[PDB]
């Protein structure tokens, strides 16, 4: 070969695309979820 | 006053479960199961913050549920070993009129109706400060005195 | 009172309708028609919501309606087959007291006027809850204790 190996880091555009979709949507669906746990554990622990 | 509902819950009585409203009521500190089959049975939903466990009174024996009331103006009410002196927004009772196996007791205003149910308290010299359960409009909440043991 | 028709069924009758305001009401549980012709004849609108039919009253000739009011105090109401307990958002009689084809009485206060109808209701043993029909200042409410059973 005239050129040097991929590597891991080297990925296709598109399959990258996917990568960030995919991850964008489970990363979302746990922010969300992690959301809602915060705000009713800061109401509470506001009531008393 | 004789709505003597307070069920005990082990065979050493540690406490005593009560029927307020349409749930079964009892301290989530005490251990054992009540007496009462038809309450033993029961799913209890537990919450650690108000030293709590709920289930739902079974039909058969909800007509011995008492009354209740969020409302909790200054001055007396009434439990099993004694009268209670409700004064800036605490229950009090006379030091040693409480004991440890009290925990669960119901609190009755001057209408019969269950206000608060007890956990525990704190000696104050010849006065006992209160650690209750009492309901706000649709809502419970505690209020422990500091330094408060359960009973 | 004697504001209270009979529904008749093929052979007994199974219930009651009464008039309320403009309007008669009859629980859609029981089945016949009322024995009054003029009323047997009057077109009603069913809804299995709330339980009811319900038809304008042919006041012009139907004077003797009910007062009706939607205060609902804590005390004691008449409700024709004795005195009727209402306490929280409940009403309360002895168990004995109803039965299975008393549906459609109406629950009076001491004033005169028609606080609830009577569906059903289920024994709590010293006591039964009733399953009634009720109305705020808006609309009309159906209350029904767990277990309830149409009479």
């Amino acid at each position: 070969a005239s050129h040097t190996t991929l590597g891991v880091q080297d990925i296709s555009v598109t399959a990258m695309s996917w990568v960030q979709k995919i991850t964008g949507g489970v990363g979302l669906v746990v922010a969300v979820a992690a959301l809602i746990l915060i705000v009713v554990l800061c109401v509470s622990f506001s009531r008393h | 006053n004789d709505c003597i509902f307070e069920v005990k819950h082990e065979g050493k009585v540690t406490g005593y479960a009560c029927l307020v409203g349409d749930k079964v009521m009892k301290p989530a500190h005490v251990k054992g199961t009540i007496d009462n089959a038809d309450l033993a049975k029961l799913a209890f939903k537990r919450s650690s913050k108000y030293d709590l466990e709920c289930a739902q009174i079974p039909v058969h024996m909800k007509s011995d549920a008492s009354k209740f009331t969020h409302e909790k103006p200054e001055g007396y009410y009434n439990w099993h070993h004694g009268a209670v002196q409700y004064s800036g927004g605490r229950f009090t009772i006379p030091t040693g009129a409480g004991k440890p196996g009290d925990s669960g007791r119901p609190i009755f205003d001057n209408k019969g109706r269950v206000v608060a149910i007890v956990l525990g308290g704190a000696n104050e010299g010849a006065r006992t400060a209160l650690s209750v359960v009492t309901w706000n409009k649709d809502i419970v909440t505690k209020i422990t005195p500091e330094g408060a043991e359960e009973w």
